[PDB]
RNA sequence: CCAUAGGUUAAUGAGGCGAACCGGGGGAACUGAAACAUCUAAGUACCCCGAGGAAAAGAAAUCAACCGAGAUUCCCCCAG
RNA sequence: UUUUGUAUAAUGGGUCAGCGACUUAUAUUCUGUAGCAAGGUUAACCGAAUAGGGGAGCCGAAGGGAAACCGAGUCUUAACU
RNA sequence: AGGACCGAACCGACUAAUGUUGAAAAAUUAGCGGAUGACUUGUGGCUGGGGGUGAAAGGCCAAUCAAACCGGGAGAUAGCU
RNA sequence: GUAACGGGGCUAAACCAUGCACCGAAGCUGCGGCAGCGACGCUUAUGCGUUGUUGGGUAGGGGAGCGUUCUGUAAGCCUG
RNA sequence: GUUUAUUAAAAACACAGCACUGUGCAAACACGAAAGUGGACGUAUACGGUGUGACGCCUGCCCGGUGCCGGAAGGUUAAUU
RNA sequence: AAUUCCUUGUCGGGUAAGUUCCGACCUGCACGAAUGGCGUAAUGAUGGCCAGGCUGUCUCCACCCGAGACUCAGUGAAAUUGAACUCGCUGUGAAGAUGCAGUGUACCCGCGGCAAGACGGAAAGACCCCGUGAACCUUUACUAUAGCUUGACACUGAACAU
RNA sequence: CUUUAAUGUUUGAUGUUCUAACGUUGACCCGUAAUCCGGGUUGCGGACAGUGUCUGGUGGGUAGUUUGACUGGGGCGGUCUCCUCCUAAAGAGUAACGGAGGAGCACGAAGGUUGGCUAAUCCUGGUCGGACAUCAGGAGGUUAGUGCAAUGGCAUAAGCCAGCUUGACUGCGAGCGUGACGGCGCGAGCAGGUGCGAAAGCAGGUCAUAGUGAUCCGGUGGUUCUGAAUGGAAGGGCCAUC
């Protein structure tokens, strides 16, 4: 296994945060999808971040 | 004679094993008792009857 | 040797036959491919499980071109 | 002597109206990533002790 | 060189024994953990020193919780 | 006695007599039984003392929740039909 | 002169027979090796148990030695008989 | 040591095909006895022409007893 | 010559000799919590350790590995600050 | 070859015939230079091989002398032992029978003998395996540790020079 | 700020010289009838040596232990989890050191939805161009295709293409399936917010079945849950997550 594991942390500050893998030799650019953040209960685009 | 000693060969434990249901006092599931499940004879519908 | 290995049954087949009362929701066989397919007020699940989606009697029928074999429940 | 009470279950169990007790579930705890988020979220609730187990929950705990 | 060390007398006191209990100085392993190192056994066994009819401890640089208690020791609870 | 299985050529015993192995303490659960009963019961201790006193406590009559809390409801959830 | 020679005492213990519930828990009989030397022996002394001592075999250390004996922990433990 | 009808022996006392007998078990049926259990009739803590039925048994589970020593009963009762 | 007292006396051990190495004497080393003692009332022509094992002829090649010895610039690195 | 698996290698010597011995050969499975190599007089209750002498070692045992064994008298054990009215054969059978089946044989009981069997006696198998047994021993197994060694601080000071 | 020249300071680094700690198993004197010891005198050594605490290295010198199981006895060899088929005797399940193969991933598209499309192979022609490249037609009818083993499935395609997208959604969950259990699996529907469609509707990842690891301990984020007198805090709990 050399996929590696990246959380997808809300833009709305809630700091809720979703988990999931990326590829890192292809697709460099950041990850960036719409997800339903539950603390503020609407669908908002979350951004790729480190797991720390 | 189980639980009677070491010499016995069931000693310590008396052929209970470590902390199980047969160890424990008053310990061990009645007949029929399936883990959590509603048992085979509830999974499966009732039939018949006597006449 | 090289051999010895196997997994451990995963207990397919009917579970509920032909003119039994189902509640809704209830699975009535779970297979691997559609070896039955969903009729009238019967769901089909992920992994091609046959639900009930109401209840009725479970009632096995053969229709169509294909000479196919369809599950159905007759909610009454 | 007093019996003494197995210390690591009488921190996981927890005695219920009907003579019961409630643990959590397993398998939450550091591999969930990969688990989908359904079986999290089924996992999340506490649970009953089984019957199977009752005998040995009631035997940790002797004065509870 | 005074001194001091040392030396010779004279007075008192101590020496050893003894069951357990007590204080202190040392201090295991088998065993349990179904193995085994942390841990347990256990500050137990044992060794050593000292004391008494008891010993030890003891008259708050203690607890409580905004109310109060008022040295130490022992028992029953608190509580497996 | 041990075994799937022993007349077994598997173990035991020369014989008799005597002795020789399911007990004890505490705690806990279950059954039976007796008493009292939404209550039951005291422990140490006191005590001419198996009485009586002592209700300090313990169990039960209310639970849910990790907990704060709420309470015949409560938790889960923003909220649950 | 000689860790020289042959050979008693003395010391060793190579072979064979007997003996094996023995005369004897290691010996006897017939032979055998050393026999002024790294010899042998008397009487005392010293080294103590994970230690001694060992021209070294795991040998010996009171008929017991890959860890003496006695007591204690101790009724160690024994999924085995 | 005959040793491949258990043996004798058998030309049917073998085999094949039909029969009708008989022998044959702690099975079954009789005639008694004991015990468990079930629903009844009256009566039912007792019990009754009850009746029906059951009663092989290791590990093991349940139930009911015997006898031994000691205490009360008992300064009683038994006994030169 | 020595050895498995009690089934093995040997080709085993020891042995003189040889070589390496440590040791400057409050020696190394060893026995000892330590004091001290042995080494040794000895001093490198001495002592300890190791291997080989009279004598005769001889004892070749490898320092990569593992040890030991020497070097100390650099890299890394404890307590401490 | 105390070293050679194939192997009784091959050749020679010794014998009537020698898988051992002796001499060579080298193809050293898997010798080798102080964990010494090769030789070596002497020594050896040293190992192997050969010859002479010598013999009951043997062909092949015979006789004799003693001590037992045997008989009598006296004294008087031991290991062992479920109980025995304790035969052969064939078959069966915890699978090798005095005890089962069938069959045969056998009057009751001592004494001297022989050991085929009673899976004979001795000693809870030493070989094999097992147990999350024991112990010693080894090491670049693990974790420690005595010892040895390094530095800091303390015992522990002064002055001067860089 | 740099470059820093000098300046005092504060710590060290050596080197040299002292004596007074300390050493003396040097000499001499006394205790003393004494090769011990102590004291004195003196010499030598000397801030070393030596010892204590702490600390790095070394350490079978000495200890305490570990060193698996299955297995046609054991050892050696092989095997230990998960997936597919057969064995498996037409429900389920079913063993062997039985017979055959795979897995310890991959994919922000290889997911979702809408719209559209249908393959292999072969033949006949056609520049380079051949057995096989792209073109056209015919036959064929899935003999292909499916991210990857095998089995089943798949045309309404589950296969292929395009458009738009993130439902690879959060809280839950009637009722079921399958396990001794831990657990694993399926699930309509409900609530809140989405995406694609004009809508009906579909979407809680991928044709399905392998791609995985409990608890303890520790780490990260969030959280009016807790906060040992009180207010905080530490720490703990819960949520997310390593
Ligand atoms: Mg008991
Ligand atoms: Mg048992
Ligand atoms: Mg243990
Ligand atoms: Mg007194
Ligand atoms: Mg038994
Ligand atoms: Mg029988
Ligand atoms: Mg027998
Ligand atoms: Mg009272
Ligand atoms: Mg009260
Ligand atoms: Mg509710
Ligand atoms: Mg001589
Ligand atoms: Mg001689
Ligand atoms: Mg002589
Ligand atoms: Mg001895
Ligand atoms: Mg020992
Ligand atoms: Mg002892
Ligand atoms: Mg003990
Ligand atoms: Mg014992
Ligand atoms: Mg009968
Ligand atoms: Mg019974
Ligand atoms: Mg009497
Ligand atoms: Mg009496
Ligand atoms: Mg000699
Ligand atoms: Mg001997
Ligand atoms: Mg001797
Ligand atoms: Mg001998
Ligand atoms: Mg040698
Ligand atoms: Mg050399
Ligand atoms: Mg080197
Ligand atoms: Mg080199
Ligand atoms: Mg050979
Ligand atoms: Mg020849
Ligand atoms: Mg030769
Ligand atoms: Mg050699
Ligand atoms: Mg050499
Ligand atoms: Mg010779
Ligand atoms: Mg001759
Ligand atoms: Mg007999
Ligand atoms: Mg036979
Ligand atoms: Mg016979
Ligand atoms: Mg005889
Ligand atoms: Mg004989
Ligand atoms: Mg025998
Ligand atoms: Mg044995
Ligand atoms: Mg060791
Ligand atoms: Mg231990
Ligand atoms: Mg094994
Ligand atoms: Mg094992
Ligand atoms: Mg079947
Ligand atoms: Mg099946
Ligand atoms: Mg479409
Ligand atoms: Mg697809
Ligand atoms: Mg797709
Ligand atoms: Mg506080």
């Amino acid at each position: 296994g050399i996929r590696e594991k990246i959380k997808l942390v809300s833009s709305a500050g809630t700091g809720h945060f979703y988990t999931t893998t990326k590829n890192k030799r292809t697709k460099p650019e950041k990850l960036e999808l719409k997800k339903f953040d539950p603390v503020v209960r609407q669908h908002v685009i979350y951004k790729e971040a480190k797991i720390k | 004679r189980l639980g009677r000693g070491i010499g016995s060969g069931l000693g310590k434990t008396g052929g209970r094993g470590h902390k199980g249901q047969k160890s424990r006092s008053g310990g061990g599931v009645r007949r029929g008792f399936e883990g959590g499940q509603m048992p085979l004879y509830r999974r499966l519908p009732k039939f018949g009857f006597t006449s | 040797t090289r051999n010895g290995r196997d997994s451990e049954a995963k207990r397919l087949g009917v579970k509920r036959f032909g003119g039994e009362s189902v509640l809704a929701g209830s699975i009535i066989v779970r297979q691997r491919g559609t070896k039955f397919h969903a009729g009238a007020n019967v769901g089909c699940g992920r992994d091609h499980t046959l639900f009930a989606k109401a209840d009725g009697k479970v009632k096995f029928e053969v229709k169509g071109p294909k000479n196919r074999k369809f599950i159905s429940i007759e909610a009454e | 002597p007093k019996i003494k009470t197995v210390r690591g279950a009488a921190k996981r169990f927890k005695k219920t109206g009907k003579g019961g007790f409630k643990h959590k579930h397993a398998n939450l705890r550091h591999i969930l990533t990969k688990k989908a988020t359904k079986r999290k979220r089924h996992l999340r609730p506490k649970a009953m002790v089984s019957k199977g187990d009752l005998g040995l929950v009631i035997a940790c705990l002797p004065y509870a």
